[PDB]
């Protein structure tokens, strides 16, 4: 089974800022279309951001602005840099590679907004 | 932007039953719908892929069908593993898209 | 003589994304008339050149690349633009000067059942450079273990098929696209206007 472990979430005060980390065992993340996604607390999933094999970057209109995504090419390593965070930006936040017949979410990582 | 209905919000079914699942879209999105399994504490897990595609590893009692507004996934024979909350995912923009509600299977 | 632009425009079958044609037409006499004023062309964007002037120039060469993609797809197909198919399929210039022309194929690139003969790249180790053609069907390794050419777990055939039935949005169905690109060398000039 593939394997894409996340970090980095955590407590954060209103208005703070986080880096969500994102890592992977047997795949190279700068060559897969990896993805963001979060499930706020008892409510439906929502698809957040996704950065191509290339270097594209694309967000929902939500977030544009806020949420940065990234990579270490040295690394092997996704980040999200989350900016301005809100009360309502409480989440498990998925990193999920996207193939045609594949999609290998990670455990997630809680991200609490709340002082 | 696409929304997807998802009924009935909730499938109370006994184990061995045919279970069916609706996911109605807002426009017409052709094939492009993937449905995603969900245990509770656990990241959601692709069945269906272009709406008709198992996934590699999914029994064959699962089985999507439909096409353009009418999605369904139909599940055999609920096996004791076959309760969880089924999401339906329209991937018009693929790997973008927009989530169904979940259909909940719970019975007792 | 004339352009061989209508030939261009009316051919028959038009070539995948990732393979897209390219035409050279050069020592012509160009009418751009019949092209700007076509029912079907319900794209026409000119970059560095303005579509009712265009009979007023002359360039050295222009090249006409004629692909087939998606109708949400066509956005993707200007200067600036990245996604699917300007990363990996067909890159233009931010400098671009030329139009580019897209009108919805469905009644000819669409069959029921599914019409899988178009393809495109979803998957490239780096985006395109301007004007780069890629037609490489190697398997692209996504992963770490070399899986030996076969396509397998965390390597895939990079090229996907658009499958295009009747019915769908029209988003979804196929989008005949030309781009007409115009170029200066300080050689003669050899396709004018008049």
């Amino acid at each position: 089974e593939v394997q894409v472990v996340e970090s980095g979430g955590g407590l954060i005060q209103p208005g703070g800022s986080l880096r969500l980390s994102c890592t992977a065992s047997e795949l190279i993340i700068s060559r897969n279309y990896m993805s963001w996604v979060r499930q706020a607390p008892g409510k439906g999933l929502e698809w957040l951001s996704v950065i191509y094999p290339g270097g594209s970057s694309f967000y929902t209109d939500s977030l544009k602005g806020r949420f940065t995504i990234s990579r270490d090419n040295s690394k092997n390593t996704l980040y999200l840099q989350m900016n301005r965070l809100g009360v309502e930006d409480t989440a498990i936040y998925y990193c999920v590679r996207d193939a045609p017949s594949e999609s290998d979410w990670g455990q997630g990582t809680l991200v609490t907004v709340s002082s | 932007e696409i929304v997807l209905t998802q009924s009935p919000a909730t499938l109370s079914l006994f184990p061995g039953e045919r279970a069916t699942l609706s996911c109605r879209a807002s426009q017409n999105i052709g094939h492009f719908l993937t449905w995603y399994q969900q245990k509770p504490g656990q990241a959601p897990r692709l069945l269906i892929y272009d709406a008709s595609n198992r996934a590699t590893g999914v029994p064959a009692r699962f089985s999507g069908s439909g096409s353009e507004t009418e999605f369904t996934l139909t599940i055999s024979s609920l096996g004791p593993e076959d309760f969880a909350v089924y999401y339906c995912q329209e991937r018009s923009d693929w790997p973008r898209g927009t989530f169904g509600q979940g259909t909940k299977v719970e019975i007792k | 003589n004339l352009c061989p632009f209508h030939e261009v425009f009316n051919a028959t079958t038009f070539a995948s994304v990732y393979a897209w044609n390219r035409k050279r037409i050069s020592n012509c006499v160009a009418d751009y008339s019949v092209i700007y004023n076509f029912a079907p062309f319900f794209a026409f964007k000119c970059y560095g050149v303005s579509p009712t002037k265009l009979n007023d120039l002359c360039f050295t060469n222009v090249y006409a690349d004629s692909f087939v993609i998606r109708g949400n797809e066509v956005s993707q197909i200007a200067p600036g633009q990245t996604g699917n198919i300007a990363d990996y399929n067909y890159k233009l210039p931010d400098d671009f000067t030329g139009c580019v022309i897209a009108w919805n194929s469905n009644k000819l690139d669409s069959k029921p059942s599914g019409n899988y003969n178009y393809l495109y790249r979803f998957l490239r180790k780096s985006k395109l450079k301007p004007f780069e053609r890629d037609i490489s069907t190697e398997i692209y390794q996504a992963g770490n273990k070399p899986c030996n050419g076969v396509a397998g777990p965390n390597c895939y055939s990079p090229l996907q098929s658009y499958g295009f039935r009747p019915t769908y949005g029209v988003g979804h169905q196929p989008y005949r696209v030309v781009v007409l690109s115009f170029e200066l060398l300080h050689a003669p000039a050899t396709v004018c206007g008049p």
